[PDB]
Formats: structure tokens, sequence, C-alpha cells
């Protein structure tokens, strides 16, 4: 306040000549629109979301090189004349746009996935954190990454953990939003994804849970659609046309890649296929160590005691099993789970859950 | 001159607002993306008075007039979607589509990923290279070059660099128009760009007009017949009138690329327009060796590697997977911590392709 | 709440060596009833060994007097590991001053781990030497000597070097005669000079024809060939040397000094142009010797730089200009009253045709930085206000005040001499100096008051110096600094505009950022043509040591400048020669693993800010482009056995596939166990007693 009063305040107070009247003569009101075409004759065409498309003129504010068609600019309401230029982010691009900063997940909180960490790191984090390794080899790092698993563990923890170490903004695009059920929205929304990340590139593109655009079938029925056929082709042109050192990656995870277009596959652009694997007992020790730092455990029970019984659970239900372990202690009126509570809590978990039995009694 | 541009807002900007807006909006109404007029009485001769919006449509009677430059006032005179009478000479041809069409005269691409495609080059030698080199031979032969050449194969493979490989031997002009922007059902979008291709092809002889992803264009779609739009309805007429109807063959050629012939209108599929069909097959060992040695110059490799062995262990594969072998070879080298790619690095890259593809 | 309010108003730093004082004299800190609260939690965590959570209680309330009380008995080991990962930052605010009180209670004990933490952070002169008192192993003191040469600061000048550097026999010294030359860049730089012979790359250097365009070739000759000896251009074809006269001849031989740099002797190599006829030929000779002597102070087997002190004062014109700049770079780290006594009358009268004091103001700053002197700022203060002798022009008066932005570092209460100059003659740069001189009184940065005082200035050109220091050690002040740097690029004077790319360019090797690179669009073309010429030189310094990689975005700003005219050739080549500086592969390191900087390198950073006038307005001498050699740190890593003698050792390779003594490497992590104070770069490893190995 003291500095701005003795520095920035006298700058505007002492000398007032121009920049005050630039927004006056042209017009006071403002109606946002998009430039259709730009020329040197000081005339253009603007269209507001209400569709009052007219033919107006141009006055000199910014040079014509800065004015580009397809971006939101500074306009007038009634006369619709161009009063300036604005930022293009006001133009609606994708119906669902989620930009997350500082993701909470990291490599330490995802457990024993280091087998799959080195895979996702080499195709995403390694070219971002070490661009000189792929430059000396004279090769282009893979842009895409194929993932397998379930939401919350395989298709979630792996995506958010990389954005933390890469210091990139988390950008999520729903796979179903790529197809709006309208002809022409397929190629339009795909180009706008690379446009936001195509300036400073301080982010990484993430797409999860594709049950739709991943399968075009043979027709517009049986789960496929005709707009999906031509949308996956334009995404290929946007994948090859996109060129950088790896600051931005496109990570898409679906259930099956057999229905994908061999064009969009394009071997050499996507070198990474990560299939969901069943973790070993060492994975549970890393997940327990996080929650045992808060919840106190008895001295007679260590990390080797809880890992004894583990049946088909990777990383997700270890927290859910410890939730019941802390809930049973509330019945005994105590805030610290002791050895008597561990035995009765794990029996209520491992039992009465999975009805189907995989057993070697086929004999 | 620096301070001169600042004070013109007090003088010149007064008339520019009236001449650029009020004169255009006169009567409740240069690149033109919109045109309309409301309640205007003129005179029969260049009267216009047409509302381009689908609401309150107007026409023009009393004879026929042709004014391609300026019909009456310019400005709010326009056409856009529907044809009305004598308004045709002034279409709104302005559009920022310059990023779609790519015009390259005499490309220098010979063999990069198309190494081993000489089987398809021989298919393109008689129907492309022959009419674009010595067209006078057909006078002695008596036959005719095909009006068009159709490309077929795996999606996203062999439909790009193979078209520019034959263009080098012909010294022709390769014009690639991506059909992704022609997918729109907007009236007049498809027929306008196709018409301009034959116009520029008449100026310079021996040119190649290439349509990328004709499945995105085609002769008919669901929004053509079931819809009230002439998009693709008048576009096929441009291929029938220009190519087969009037424009010559050896001077003006047309090439298509599709993922399947059944997506095209049989009217264009019948002989006389689209005749030859080029199918992309899998290159042999000789084709894989010529592609790997070219990529080995860009990527750092060991001076003692031999591509005549590891490439032989891999069966016939697509041209897209061959570039993947060179990229995946460096990935195992990073894990092995080597400045170059040894012979063991290429072995792990091929085994990754064999286990995940089996093509 | 009482500590936070008392920390906002104080005349001193945080922490004290008196544990029995109630702090009731002068500024009041602890109350009368709070004396018992200081000992309350001490005995509880003492028996249970709960110092992990006990220090966290001190980190929140900022109590320096409790820490020495927790040390009594039981485990002195595990308490040291909890001090490294907790004390530096528990809360959002950062206070590193809690280690000062530990020097008193650990004075007779310390620890292997504790002596590491007492030599970092504040790094008091008595606290740095505390690692040598506890450890009696002479092998451990060898590895500590490689760190002391990198740290400098406390023990640099006479009393350790030139005295103990000849060897000493005692328990707490143990400094071998080899450890003097081997740790610093003295012997290894000559061996490393031979490795660059086979490691040389394709060179674009040439001699061209006319002396007018030889300035563009001389820039490519010296910087691209730095570290590599070239006898083809220097010996055979003199057209790029002899044809140049005046300032061009000074920069011509200055290119020769960098070619012969990092050699056993930089004098006899330049004796060809040392004494011939005119002082113009004699100018660059003494300039190149000081450049070739960068990194060495007392010599190897002889004090070669001691005899060069007589060339500081010369009545000749061109010699004195190139002697002060060249010798001022080589004399860094060596404190001598003879060099001080010569430079005081030169910078006093500021005689242009004779003394050439333009570089004399920065000579005192580049040499005596890091030492404690109150007389060096007193003579300049009296000459600043009164303008003694023939001093007239106000620019030379401002050049003194700009040079005053260095000497007060580490002087403590002696910064008052700078405050008197600010109140004497008002300058645009001196407005922000009075705020940042207080950081020397607190013996560090990162205080809540210091961060709040910087916000008082921003919400002017010099105030961003302390902001970049906090951004490197704290991520909280770093995230906001990127927002403030965008709004500070619009100002009347061009000082603040050119400091933004230079501050991020030096640290661009550790943490490159593309946000500042795209802001150079307005920095390349703004108003005056001198900005466009300095922009190419600024982008070259941002790209020195790294070829492309994340600097491809910086290369896009360079693509706008290719070729215009003959005079524009040297303008555009400014970035090209700096990208190929050191054969294109090198590193610039102003820091270490001790979380402290090097005051000698920081002085060269502020010296180029005050200097580099030739690419800017009012061109003085062409020798100002070679000033970057003062801050260039040699890139090497030694491979040593358990005895510290040079030998081939098989370990993790650095940045060059075979690591040996004097091999180029840098920025490489080391997970192997070392003796004392594990540090990256040069390190002496060992093996557990179960096996005998060199790894």
């Amino acid at each position: 306040f003291v500095s701005n009063s003795e520095i920035l305040k006298p700058f505007e107070k002492k000398q007032e000549e121009e920049k005050k009247q630039l927004e006056e003569i042209r017009g006071n009101p403002l109606s946002i629109g998009t430039l259709e075409e730009i020329i040197d004759d000081d005339h253009a065409i603007v269209t507001s979301p209400t569709m009052p498309d007219y033919y107006v003129s141009i006055l000199s504010f910014v040079d014509k090189e800065l004015l580009e068609p397809g971006c939101s600019v500074l306009l007038h309401h009634k006369t619709m004349s161009i009063v300036g230029v604005l930022q293009d982010d006001a133009d609606p691009m994708v119906s669902v746009m989620k930009m997350d900063k500082s993701p909470t997940e990291s490599y330490s909180d995802i457990g024993g996935l280091e087998s799959q960490i080195q895979e996702i790191k080499e195709s995403v984090e390694l070219p971002l954190t070490h661009p000189e390794l792929y430059e000396e080899m004279g090769i282009k790092p893979p842009k895409g990454v194929i993932l397998y698993g379930a939401p919350g563990t395989g298709k979630t923890l792996l995506a958010k953990a990389v954005a933390n170490q890469t210091s990139a903004t988390f950008l999520r695009i729903v796979g179903s939003e790529l197809i709006q059920k309208y002809l022409g929205d397929g190629p339009r929304l795909c180009r706008q994804i690379f446009k936001v990340a195509g300036e400073n590139a301080p982010s990484i593109v993430f797409i999860d849970e594709i049950d739709a655009i991943g399968t075009k079938r043979y027709d517009s029925n049986s789960g496929g659609e005709r707009e999906i056929q031509r949308t996956m082709l334009e995404l290929l042109n946007q994948l090859d046309g996109f060129d950088d050192r790896g600051d931005v990656k496109v990570i898409m995870a679906t259930n099956k890649i057999e229905t994908l277009d061999p064009a969009l596959i394009r071997p050499g652009r996507i070198d990474r296929k990560i299939l969901f694997e069943n973790p070993d007992l060492s994975t549970k020790k890393k997940i327990l160590g996080i929650h045992t730092s808060k919840m106190n455990l008895s001295e007679d029970v260590n990390l080797e005691t809880l890992v004894t019984t583990k049946d088909d659970l990777s990383g997700a239900d270890i927290q859910a099993m410890c939730t019941e372990a802390g809930l049973l202690a509330l019945r005994e009126r105590r805030m610290q789970v002791t050895a008597e509570d561990f035995k009765q809590a794990k029996e209520r978990v491992m039992k009465n859950k999975v009805e189907e039995n995989l057993e070697g009694l086929y004999l | 001159l620096k301070q001169t541009e600042n004070d013109l807002k007090d003088i010149e900007a007064r008339i520019k607002e009236k001449a650029g807006v009020k004169e255009s909006d006169t009567g409740l109404a240069h690149p033109l993306q919109v045109a309309r007029c409301t309640k205007i009485i003129k005179g029969e001769d260049a009267k216009y008075v047409i509302n381009l919006k689908q609401i309150a449509k107007f026409v023009v009677g009393l004879g026929e007039r042709v004014s391609p430059t300026d019909i009456e006032e310019g400005m709010r005179v326009g056409v856009d979607r529907s044809k009305y009478n004598i308004e045709l000479p002034l279409p709104p041809r302005i559009d920022p589509s310059v990023t779609m069409m790519t015009v390259e005269e005499k490309p220098d691409v010979t063999y990069s990923d198309v190494g081993g495609c000489k089987d398809q080059i021989e298919k393109l030698r008689e129907v492309v290279e022959l009419p674009l080199l010595s067209p006078e031979r057909f006078a002695t032969l008596g036959i005719d070059p095909p009006k068009g050449i159709l490309l077929y194969g795996p999606p996203g493979t062999g439909k790009t660099l193979c078209a520019r490989a034959v263009a080098n031997r012909t010294d022709a002009t390769f014009i690639r128009v991506i059909g992704s922007e022609l997918v729109q059902k907007y009236v007049g979008e498809g027929a306008r760009m196709v018409r301009e291709l034959f116009e520029m092809a008449r100026t310079k002889k021996a040119c190649i007009i290439f349509f990328d992803e004709i499945d995105a264009v085609g002769g008919a779609r669901f929004d053509d017949g079931a819809g009230g739009d002439n998009e693709v309805q008048r576009t096929m007429l441009e291929l029938i009138t220009q190519l087969d109807g009037f424009d010559p063959r050896g001077n003006i050629k047309v090439m298509f690329a599709t993922n399947r012939p059944n997506t095209l209108d049989p009217a264009l599929l019948r002989p006389g327009r689209i005749d030859r069909k080029v199918e992309f097959s899998l290159p042999d060992l000789e084709g894989r060796a010529n592609i790997f040695r070219i990529h080995s110059k860009s990527m750092s490799v060991e001076r003692g590697i031999r591509w005549e062995l590891i490439s032989r262990l891999c069966p016939n594969s697509t041209g897209a997977e061959l570039r993947s072998v060179c990229t995946e070879a460096g990935m195992f080298a990073i894990r092995a911590r080597r400045k170059v790619a040894t012979e063991k690095d290429f072995l792990k890259a091929v085994d990754k392709v064999i286990s995940g593809y089996k093509k | 709440d009482q500590v936070e309010k008392d920390a906002e108003d104080e005349t001193s730093s945080d922490g004290s060596k008196s544990d029995g004082s109630a702090a009731t004299s002068g500024f009041e800190f602890s109350k009368e009833d709070t004396l018992r609260l200081c000992l309350d939690i001490v005995p509880y965590f003492l028996k249970h060994n709960g110092e992990e959570d006990a220090v966290d209680l001190l980190l929140e309330i900022e109590s320096i007097d409790k820490l020495p009380q927790f040390v009594d008995e039981n485990t002195f080991q595990r308490v040291c590991q909890y001090m490294v990962a907790c004390v530096p930052l528990l809360p959002p605010p950062e206070d590193v001053a809690f280690l000062k009180t530990a020097y008193s209670i650990y004075l007779s004990q310390n620890e292997l781990t504790d002596a590491i933490a007492l030599a970092v952070r504040l790094g008091e002169e008595d606290m740095i030497r505390s690692v040598f008192d506890a450890t009696s192993d002479p092998v451990m003191h060898k590895q500590l000597a490689y760190i002391l040469a990198a740290q400098k600061t406390s023990f640099e000048y006479e009393g350790v070097q030139d005295i103990i550097g000849n060897g000493k026999l005692s328990e707490h010294f143990l400094y071998l005669a080899k450890e003097l030359n081997l740790t610093g860049p003295k012997v290894p730089e000559d061996i490393y000079k031979s490795h660059l012979d086979n490691s040389k790359s394709v060179f674009s250097s040439a001699g061209l024809d006319s002396a007018q365009q030889n300035l563009a070739s001389s820039f490519v000759n010296g910087f691209l060939n730095l570290g590599y000896c070239n006898d083809k251009l220097i010996v055979d074809n003199d057209n790029w040397v002899y044809k140049t006269k005046g300032d061009g001849m000074t920069s011509a031989v200055a290119s020769i000094g960098s070619i012969y740099q990092w050699n056993l002797d930089g004098l006899q190599q330049l004796d060809k142009y040392l004494y011939v006829d005119e002082p113009e030929v004699k100018a660059g000779a003494l300039l190149g010797i000081g450049i070739s002597a960068s990194g060495v102070h007392d010599g190897e087997v002889e004090p070669a730089l001691l005899l060069l002190q007589d060339y500081v004062t010369n009545p000749d014109t061109k010699i004195s200009s190139a002697a002060i700049l060249g010798l001022g770079i080589a004399f860094a780290g060596s404190k001598n009253d003879e060099v001080l006594g010569l430079l005081l009358p030169i910078a006093a009268s500021t005689d242009l045709p004779i003394e050439t004091a333009a570089m004399a103001s920065l000579a005192l700053a580049h040499v005596f930085v890091g030492t404690c002197n109150g007389d060096i700022t007193t003579s300049i203060m009296d000459n600043f206000l009164e303008r003694t002798a023939i001093e007239l022009k106000t620019d030379w008066v401002r050049f003194l005040a700009l040079a005053l932005g260095i000497l007060y570092m580490g002087q403590g209460e002696q910064v008052d001499d700078v405050l008197e100059t600010i109140s004497a003659i008002e300058h645009p740069m001196t407005s922000a100096i009075e705020v940042l001189v207080g950081s020397c009184a607190y013996t560090g940065t990162g205080d809540v008051l210091l961060i709040q005082d910087l916000l008082h200035r921003l919400t002017l050109a010099y105030a961003v110096l302390g902001i970049a220091l906090i951004a490197l050690g704290e991520d909280i002040g770093k995230e906001m600094s990127l927002r403030h740097f965008g709004h500070l690029m619009h100002y009347g004077n061009e000082h603040i505009r050119r400091m933004v790319p230079l501050a991020m360019g030096i640290v661009s090797v550790s943490d490159p950022q593309m946000k500042v690179f795209d802001t150079l669009t307005r920095f390349s073309h703004d108003a005056d043509l001198e900005v466009s010429m300095n922009s190419i030189f600024a982008m070259g310094l941002c790209g020195a040591g790294t070829n492309n990689a994340r600097l491809a975005q910086l290369l896009r700003q360079l693509a706008s400048y290719y070729s215009r005219e003959q005079d524009a050739l040297f303008i555009t080549r400014l970035a090209q020669g700096l990208l190929h500086l050191g054969k294109g592969t090198m590193t610039m390191d102003v820091f270490n693993d001790a979380h402290v900087l090097n005051k000698v390198t920081l002085a060269s950073i502020l010296t180029t800010a005050v200097g580099l006038v030739s690419p800017s307005f009012m061109l003085k001498h062409h020798q100002l482009f070679y000033m970057l050699n003062a801050g260039i740190r040699p890139k090497f890593i030694l491979a040593l056995n358990d005895e510290g003698e040079p030998i081939k050792v098989n370990v993790r390779v650095g940045q060059p596939v075979l690591l040996n003594h004097g091999e180029r490497a840098e920025l490489e992590t080391d997970e192997y166990i070392s003796y004392t104070s594990h540090i990256e770069g040069v390190v002496i490893l060992k093996k557990n007693p179960d096996y005998r190995e060199e790894e």
C-alpha cells in the first residue's frame, strides 16, 4: 500500500493523456465475440454467442499480427465494432474442463507399484525431467501411455502420481465428452485440448474411463458411433502434428484396446502399454506405513502381522480394511487399536465378502 | 508518424464507424461471413434484397443478370448456403481454411518409411508416372489413363508418404487436402474447395490433386439424403463435371485414399472415374533394411550393429511398426545406460513388438 | 506471540550464546515468568529421547534457549538425524538460526552427523572449523578440505592458505601441502586442460580480416576455446591481434588469456605481448594473465600472483585499465593490505587518462568480498560525499555506490557506511539498498520480517536481489516471486528490466523455467537499440553450459537475431559464443550441498551487473565482455581411494565415461557412504570393514 501509493499511484495521477479515451469514442458497452476473419483494410466480422453476426470496421489498437480468427476479443454491443482484443480462454472449448494444481498423489503413496512406476516414468516423466537423454539418442519419446486397471487404483493413482513429480498442472478430460453426439464436435474439442497446453505447456493431458470413443465398432449401433470413426482420425493428425520435448503427454486408459483404430495407435507414438498386475506382499507394507503413522498400533503387532492374510487387494482396500480395524475399537471405547482388536477386526473383513471361491479342489 | 497514429481516433475513426457499421446496417440489415437486407426497394437489375437467414427467404425475378465483382452495394450482398437466382457470381469464398490444404510442388521425398513399397510403386508407375511423364504414348497405345487412383490398406499407414514418393519421379504438384474439415454438413463447404482445385490445376499442367481420407468426404452420407443440405450433393458433381467431363487426364489427375471401398458412392466407384485400387502390403526383408539404415542416421547407433540379422528375425510388419523399433531401441538403451544402441537393444525392441502385435 | 512481535523489532539476529540471561536489557524478549517455561519440556523428552517431537515445539514458538538444554545424556546420535529433517523448515515460516545455540553445548562433543549441520546454514567462522576439532582422522579432514575450498567464506585468506597450506602437524588442523593445490583448482586444472585436447569439438573460430570485425572473431576465439590450448591462431597468424589497436588490442590478448587459462603458469605464455613497445600491446597482456589465473591464488609451488601486485599502479593509460580488471579477478580470496593500499588512491581521484578507476571500484569488491574490513568502506564513503581530488562526473559517483552493493556482505554492523552514502546523494539504485543491507545484520535471510519488508517495497530495481535468494531456499516465496517478476518488468529505468533474465539465467542450470523465457519477447525489442544488443548477450549467459534441451524455448527468442550488417555481427554472435562456452559442455555452479553460496561467485554476479557497460550505453572498453570468466567455476570430479591419492576408481559415472582425477563431471547424486559431510561432485568414498574395496 505504501509502495503503490508512492510509485504506481503517481504514475497514473501525474500524466493522463491517452489510454483513457481509447475505450470512449469507440464505445462504452462490451459484447464478447469471435473474429471470423482479419485483414489490413480495417474491417472484420464478429459473432457473439447470441448470433448477431454483422459487418463492422477496425480501429488501430494492437497490430494485425496479434489479431487472429478464432479467439475472443474486445468488442461493442450495439454497433458491434472492434474496440480491442481479449483472451481466448473465454471461448467455450470442452463441456467438462477440469484443471487441478498440485496433485496429492505421489510415488510414495501408491505402494509397491515401482514395477509400473518405472514404466510410466520413462514414457512421461523421463522425457520431461530429462529431455537430454532422448535428444542424444536421436529419437522421439512416446507421447501416449496405455493403462489397465480399475478406477481409484490402476487408472487413478498412476495418473496423479506423475503430475506431482513433473510439476505439471493436472488436466482431466472425460472420454465421453470427446463425442458430443453432434457432427463436427469430435475434431473441434480435440484441437482445443492441445491449444490450452500449446503455449507455455505447463501441464499434462489426462483422460480416463473411456467406454465409448475407444470403440467405434462397424456402425453407429452396438456401442459405437459414426462420429467416433472420423474423430479418432483427427486425433492422430493432432498427435503427429504436436511436437515438443515431452512437457505435455496424452495419457488415456480404457478396458480393451482391441477396438481402437489402428491409425490412432500409430506404433512409435505410443511405446508404453501398462497392464494391471497383482502386487506382492511388499506392496501392503508401504500402504500400511502411511496410516500407521497416525493411528497408533500395539507393540505386539508389526507390519509383518497385518500382511499375513492378503487376498486379491491392491492398494485400495488396505485403507478400507484399516477403517474397520479402527471402527471396532470404538465399540471397546479406546482410541488405540491393540492386539485383541486386530484379530477380531481382520476376521470381519477377510470373511463374508467374496462369494465366489477360487480353489484347487478340481483335483 | 509515431504520434500521428494516436490522434487519428479523433478524426478518422468518426467516419469509419459510420461507413463500416451504419452504412452496412442501413435498412435494418472484402471478406463476407454474413449478409442480409430488410425492406429494400431497388431496380430487376442488380436488385438483390435477399435475406441469407433461413427465416424470411427472398429471391430475385425479372430476367438474369451477372455481376461477379460488385452486384449492387457489395457489403451486405451475399449468398452463403442456398442458391437464389442470379446471386451465384458472388459467392462468400472467404474462410481461414488455409491450414487444411497443403500445396507442395515437386516433393523431394523418395523413400523413408515407404522402403519396400516398390510393388505399389509399379502399380503407380503405369497410371501415374506414365501419363505425367510421356502422355503422348497413350495416342499410340489407344487406351486412356484412369481418371482417378484409389488407395487402400491399413488405416494410418502407407496413405501419406507413398503419394509423395511417386510425385518426385513425375515432377508434378502434390496438393493434399485433408478431408477432416469437409466433414461439416455446412452447405457449400465441400463443393467450393473442390472447385478451386481444378481451377489451379488448369494453369499448370501435370498436377496431382490428392484428397486425404475420402471416407470423410465420399459421394453420399447420412446428412446428405436425409438432410436438406447440398453438402457432398454438389461436391460429387465437381468431380464428375471437371475431371471426367471436361478437364484432361494427363494434365490434371486425381487420387483418393480410403479405409474401405464400401464407404464411397457406387456412382464414383464405377469405371470411368475411379479405376485402379492400390493396396498396401507388408514390406519384405529388403524393405525393412532400407528403412532402418535411413533412421540410423538420425538416431545415435553403434558403428558395429548389423540390421540384416535382427530385422530378419522379425516377420513382415507394417511401416508404422518399423519406426517403433527405432524408437523403442533407444528406450532400452536408457535403461542400459548407453550413449548408443547396441545389438542387444534392438533385440529387446523387436521382442516387445512381437509379443504385443504378432502381425 | 511475544516472540513474533519481538522478532519484528530488533537490532540483531536470532539466537544468543548466553543461556542464563533474562533478555531484559535493551529490547525485551523473554518475560520474567517465562524463564521456568523454557525448562519445562526439557526433562520430559530427555529421558524418553523424544527430541524428534521436542524440537518441533521449539520450531513453532521460535525459542533458541531451550535447544541447548535438551542435551544432557543418553543418545547423542539419533538426535542429530532428527535435527536435519525437522529444524530447517517445520512451519510455513523458515528459521535457520536455531543452530547457533548448538555450538555452545556441543563444543566439547559434537558428532559425526552434528558437525555436518553446524558447518551449513549460518556457517559461523567458529562453527565451520568445529568439524575439524571433533574428528581427529586425517583422512576425514581431506574430504573436508574439498568442501572448504568450495565454501570459502570464513577461512580463505592468509592464516589458512599461504600459512597452513604448506602443511602442519597437530590434531585439529591436519592440512596437507597437497590438499592446498588439489582441493582448489590449481593442480587438477592443468591435468583437466589435457583432457580437453582429445575432447575438443568443431570450432567456428577464425581471424577474419579487418580489425573492425575482429571483435566478432575475438569473441568466438576466447570463449569457445576456453580451457583448450590453441597455438595455431595465437602464434602463427597475428592478423586478429596485431591489426587491432586501442580497446580492440586489449580484448585481442584477453582472448589469449582464456585460451591458456587453467594452466600451471599463465605468465610465461603471455610474455610475448607482455613487453614490446606501447602500453596498448601491454594492456591485454596483464588482463589475460589475471583471467588465466582465475581459480588459483597463491600458486602451486610458488606465489606467482604475489609478484603481479606491483602491476596494479601504472601511469600508462591502456595498461592500468586492463590491469585492474584482470588482476582484480585473480586476487579474489587473497586479502592483502598492499592491494588495498594501491586501489584506494586510484578509485579516489578517478583519473581517466592515467589511473582508469572505472574498474577500480569493482576491484575492491571482487577481491576482499567475504572478509571483514571496516576501513575499505570508510575511504569510499568520504570520497563519495565530498568528491575529493578531480572526481566530477556523477556517473563515476554512482559507479562507486553501485560497487558499494558488495563490500558490506558479511560485515554485520559495519553496513552503516552504506546508509550514509544513500542519504548523501540520492540515486535510483540506492533506494532499495538500505532495505537489503539489513540482511547482513541478521546473518542470513528467510525471516518473516525480511519477507514482509520486501513486500513493503514491491507493494525498486535492487530490491529483487534478496528475493531470488529466498526463492532458492524456500518454495513459498518462490511461487509468489514468479508473480511479482512479471509486473516489475515495466519501469522507467532499464535496470530492473535487465536483472530479471540474468537472475533466472544463472540458476537456470539447477532449475530452468520457461515462464521467464517467453517474457523475453518484450525484452528483446523494447525502446532503445542497446537493449536488443544486451538481450542477445543476456540470453547467451542464460544458455551457457547447456545445449538446447529446455533452452530451445530460449533459442526461439534467439532465432529473431541472425544477421543484419557488419557491426551487427558481433551483436548477434554474443549468444552463440556463450552457448559454445567451454566447448559447449560445462556447468556454472554458485552453490554447494551445504545450502550456502560462494561470496566470491556472488561478487562476480553483482560485478557484471555494475559492469557490462560496453554492450550497454556509453561504451567504455571492449574488455568488459570477458568479465564472465570471473564467475566461471571449473567442472571436474576427483576419483580418490581411501588414502586420498589420485587413482582410477570404479563408481557411478558423472556427466567422460571413465572417471579419474581431473575428469569433467557435475550434477550427479552419490548414494555411497563417505567419511564426513557427504557431498556431491568431488567426494572421497570408503568401504565397510567387512570388505576391502575402493567403492
